[PDB]
């Protein structure tokens, strides 16, 4: 039979007073009793999180902006498990509608670039504040907020400045909130790491290829969020999900070109030039490498030791070199066979032109 | 006539355990020799040693069977599966039914004692 | 002869199941040394054939029942003697 | 505006050198065939430049249209392994390559002049400085072009070579059948 | 600058217009299986070529001589008046000699595809 | 005179120093014939002479037949061997 691997029990009481009796063995037609709201479900981590939540019948509310980017989430669950609402952070009624009936709220909202309508502050701080005030008004039992690694109030990068300010306003409005700090997430259809390393015509670094981080698999971060959702041990805590081994970007590019059997191109041109090129390429409409990203190219990961880790969740991550094969083999060309000498005399016995 | 496929074997029920012994060992040899093909055809995310470990596990599952006819049926179905795997008839979805261990850990709470199962209503 | 038993004796201990780590010798029985059981004596000959870049027939792979017979089969230059 | 089209022969010479280097250098021989096609295009250009566009079109329809097609036809059907251009394999050729380049080019430019002293034989080959005067006559009353005259001489003054080329084309049919086909009985 | 020259240069150095329009306007976010190729299908490291019938390559090899024949007839049709009744006989001899090879091609059945798995046509005879 | 000598010499060197292909040998032969024909036609134009153009069109025909026969011979070689390797013709 199937099993509820996410739950420790079947009768679960929330911190708001709701009694949740799990129904079934743990399959598609099963129900945990829980309702959730994942605010960045359309995206990279959010898709995996909603899949893991709706596999067992957690009613996921998905707030969405583009009708077409969300459709792949409806497959993750049975009828009535995944529910869609149209949302904009410039509409408070939307956020209240999204968080009204939920026991778990997850803010995965964040951009790595600034747009005409949303600067880094407007998305990372003010949006977080709006969602957090909704979460406080409706007394939601659990609020789980994702803030990028190396977040710090005053920092060189505006991304980390705004993420730290968000991680402050969340904690000040919602004291029972959990803050999860993921490191650079890699995986399939990743945003800026492996697919980019393997498809890009040329990589660039204002620094050397020398920023150091512990990268982590997106599925394990999603699993950790799943465990944080149902573990009421984790209120008012901070998590630093960073992964087993340390790497530089040069090490990861060497790995990528050893897996890929093709020479990844990198340039290493200076900062004042690349930053201006990036600042110029923000004028096109599609996403490009932002100037604050080449600012972050000089900011290696500083792990907070006071923050919790994976092992508090009884999770052991994978690390990049064992999964790089699985992730990069689609871009492997596989040019030809090995040493076709010793093929001549066996090939001589077959018919090659039929008479 | 209707001719057989590539790696077909006519169904012939041994009247002896000593002949079926040789037949089973040959089939084991063929699976082991074909495991690289199983890793190339099906885009497998794990070792060829892992495939051979799984083959050995599935051959050990029926190691202490002594009824001859049951062993004959098991040999016939094993050869069916070999023909289905070596000839690319299965897809990755059906081939990876044998490999649930290689997929990532299914959640946190996997009971192995009584109180766990009780709290989860599996006792 | 020292071409081949080097790599034979290498793959026989590459095979974990041998209780011993260093009892491998020529004149070692695959079976009554009790290093191996009947499935492992096909696993080992498989490892040997794809060590030497060959494939053994079925009436000579069952006959390779000890490390003597292995080296003497590879001695026929099927490939990578 | 006048001399914008002056160096269009030199450009073709440069592009021909480039395309030959790419033929020698290309990894996949399909790319070598495509660069051979580009070299035929360059030659057809040059032939238009010197006033023989009929030969340019004949080249386009024969070489590119049939011979290159057959090359692509065979490499699409046959396994033709290839070793990539390497420094561990081909760098040994550089001394002899350079010696032969110099010797063969200089002899090919010396062979065209009748002067006795050897150095002057190259110096006359590079003596392309003075322009040709093109005066007009009024004696040609007909509309005879190069193809008309080729036909006239080939069918009257040189009928024998045409009726021998017929047997050459018969070979082109009868040989390949003898070599490729297997007759039952 | 003639209209011929303008057209024959303009077509190539403009033909990539809709190419660029499509590259800039259209989505591009590939999958593994969107980079894939079929419903089912696979092939191990067996070979790089398939066995082909002789006619497949013979049609191409014989295109060359017949094409050269028909292209060598162009001087005649552009010289037909000047070579009056002499070149006519000469090109007729040319065509006859080249028809002999075509006769050979037909009688050998060189462009025919032959079938291996014949249907059995032999009688059923029972030894009594 | 220049383009033809250059194409000829480079094709001859790419024939002689070919450790890669047989297709390159075929290509170098064809480009050698091309170079000869170009020198020939330039002299035909300068002298205002038809014998050069006649010889050139004859070379076109003969090179076509040469290509046909050569690629039939290659096909026989491949009938027997099944792979045309880096070496061994
Ligand atoms: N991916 C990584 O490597 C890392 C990510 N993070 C953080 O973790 C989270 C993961 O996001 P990621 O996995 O990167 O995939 P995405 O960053 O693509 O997820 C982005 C989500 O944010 C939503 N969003 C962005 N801006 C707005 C807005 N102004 N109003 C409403 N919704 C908005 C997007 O909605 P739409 O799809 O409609 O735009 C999408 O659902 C983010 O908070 C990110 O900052 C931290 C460290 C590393
Ligand atoms: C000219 C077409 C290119 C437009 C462009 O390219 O302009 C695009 C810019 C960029 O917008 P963004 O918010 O920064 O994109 C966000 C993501 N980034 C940061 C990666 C870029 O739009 C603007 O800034 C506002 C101008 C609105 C222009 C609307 C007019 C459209 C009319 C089209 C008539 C055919």
């Amino acid at each position: 039979m199937n099993s509820f691997e996410n739950l420790a029990q079947d009768v679960n009481i929330t911190r708001s007073g709701k009694t949740l009796i799990a129904k079934g063995t743990g399959g598609r037609s099963s129900r945990t009793g829980y309702t959730a709201t994942v605010f960045g479900a359309n995206g990279f981590l959010g898709s995996y999180l909603t899949a893991k939540l709706a596999k067992h019948g957690t009613t996921v509310v998905v707030p969405y902006r583009e009708e077409m980017a969300k459709r792949h989430l409806k497959v993750t669950g049975d009828l009535g498990v995944v529910n869609f609402l149209e949302m904009d952070l410039r509409n408070l009624e939307s956020i209240d509608e999204a968080v009204r009936h939920s026991d778990i709220v997850v803010n995965l909202i964040g951009r790595e670039y600034e747009t005409k309508n949303f600067n880094y502050y407007d998305v990372h701080v003010e949006g977080a504040r709006r969602i957090a005030e909704a979460v406080k008004k409706h007394n939601i039992a659990r609020y789980i907020h994702v803030s990028a690694f190396n977040a710090e109030i005053d920092s060189p990068s505006e991304f980390n400045h705004t993420k730290g300010l968000g991680e402050q306003v969340t904690k000040d409005i919602v004291p029972w909130a959990t803050i999860v700090r993921p490191a650079p997430m890699f995986g399939r259809e990743d945003k800026w790491f492996l697919d980019r390393m393997a498809r890009s015509p040329c990589l660039v670094s204002a620094n050397k290829f020398q920023e150091t981080s512990n990268p982590v698999h997106v599925i394990d971060v999603a699993a950790a969020l799943e465990r944080i959702c149902f573990d009421d041990s984790t209120v008012a805590q901070t998590f630093e999900l960073y992964g087993p081994q340390k790497f530089t970007q040069k090490q990861i590019i060497d790995m990528v070109s050893e897996t890929l059997r093709k020479e990844v191109r990198h340039i290493e041109l200076p900062k004042a030039l690349y930053q201006a090129y990036t600042k110029a390429t923000q004028a096109i409409w599609w996403p490009t490498y932002s100037p604050d990203q080449v600012e972050r190219q000089f900011l290696s990961q500083k792990i907070d030791p006071s923050a919790k880790t994976f092992n508090d969740l009884d999770l052991t991550p994978m690390e990049l070199p064992d999964l790089m094969f699985k992730l990069i083999r689609p871009y492997r060309v596989n040019t030809f066979q090995h040493d076709v000498s010793q093929l001549e005399n066996k090939e001589k016995t077959f018919v090659h032109i039929l008479d | 006539a209707i001719i057989a496929t590539a790696f077909a074997e006519t169904v012939k029920f041994s009247g002896s355990k000593q002949e079926l012994q040789k037949r089973t060992l040959a089939l084991y040899r063929q699976f082991l020799r074909g495991a690289p093909t199983f890793a190339d055809l099906y885009e497998v995310q794990f070792s060829i040693p892992t495939i051979r470990t799984k083959i050995r596990q599935e051959f050990e599952r029926h190691r202490f069977v002594d009824d001859l006819s049951i062993q004959n049926v098991l040999y016939a179905k094993g050869h069916m599966e070999y023909q289905e795997c070596i000839n690319f008839w299965k897809q990755q979805a059906q081939f990876l039914k044998y490999f649930p261990e290689e997929d990532d850990i299914q959640g946190r709470h996997q009971p192995s004692n009584f109180v766990d199962k009780f709290l989860k209503n599996r006792a | 002869r020292p071409d081949a038993e080097k790599r034979i004796a290498a793959v026989l201990e590459s095979f974990d199941k041998i209780s011993n780590p260093a009892a491998i010798t020529p004149t070692a029985s695959f079976a009554k040394d009790l290093n191996l059981d009947s499935l492992d004596t096909v696993e080992v000959v498989v490892a040997i054939e794809e060590e030497f870049g060959i494939e053994i027939p079925d009436k000579e792979a069952d006959e390779i029942k000890s490390v003597n017979q292995a080296v003497e089969y590879i001695l026929a230059q099927p490939d990578a003697k | 505006m006048m001399y914008l089209t002056y160096y269009f022969i030199e450009i073709t010479i440069f592009l021909a050198i480039l395309c030959t280097i790419f033929i020698i250098s290309a990894k996949n021989p399909m790319v070598s065939i495509l660069y051979m096609i580009a070299l035929f295009v360059i030659a057809a250009m040059y032939l238009y430049l010197i006033g023989l566009g009929i030969f340019s079109l004949l080249y386009i329809m024969i070489y590119i249209g049939a011979i290159a097609v057959l090359f692509l036809f065979i490499i699409t059907l046959l396994d033709i392994n290839s070793t990539e251009l390497s420094v561990k394999s081909n760098i040994r050729d550089l001394p002899l390559v350079l010696i032969s380049l110099i010797v063969l080019t200089i002899s090919g430019l010396m062979i065209y002049s009748n002067d006795s002293i050897l150095i002057n034989k190259l110096l006359e080959a590079f003596g392309n400085d003075y322009n040709t005067i093109i005066t007009q006559d009024w004696f040609n009353i007909e509309n005879t072009t190069l193809l008309t005259t080729i036909g006239n001489v080939l069918l009257t003054n040189n009928a024998f070579i045409l009726l021998v080329l017929a047997i050459v084309l018969l070979l082109g049919i009868i040989g390949p059948i003898s070599i490729t086909m297997k007759h039952k009985e | 600058m003639n209209t011929f020259i303008i057209f024959i240069i303009l077509i190539p150095i403009v033909g990539f217009a809709l190419l660029a329009v499509n590259i800039l306007l259209a989505v591009y976010k590939p999958y593994n299986e969107k980079l894939g190729a079929f419903e089912c299908g696979l092939t191990s490291f067996n070979q790089t070529r398939l066995a082909f019938n002789a006619a497949f390559i013979l049609v191409a090899i014989l295109f060359l001589p017949f094409d050269l024949e028909i292209s060598t007839l162009l001087p005649y049709v552009m010289s037909i008046y000047l070579v009056s009744n002499y070149g006519f006989t000469i090109v007729l001899l040319f065509l006859l000699i080249l028809i002999i090879g075509f006769v050979y091609e037909i009688n050998t059945n060189a462009l025919k595809i032959n079938k291996h798995n014949k249907p059995n046509t032999d009688s059923l005879i029972y030894k009594l | 005179m220049f383009i033809g000598t250059i194409i000829l010499v480079l094709s001859f060197l790419g024939f002689v120093f070919n450790r890669r292909n047989i297709i390159l040998a075929f290509i170098c032969l064809e480009t050698m014939l091309l170079g000869i024909n170009l020198i020939l036609l330039r002299n035909s134009v300068l002298f205002d002479d038809i014998s050069g153009s006649l010889f050139a069109i004859v070379i076109i025909i003969l090179a076509g037949v040469e290509s046909a026969i050569g690629l039939s011979l290659l096909v026989s070689y491949y009938r027997l061997r099944g792979v045309i390797n880096s070496y061994g013709i």
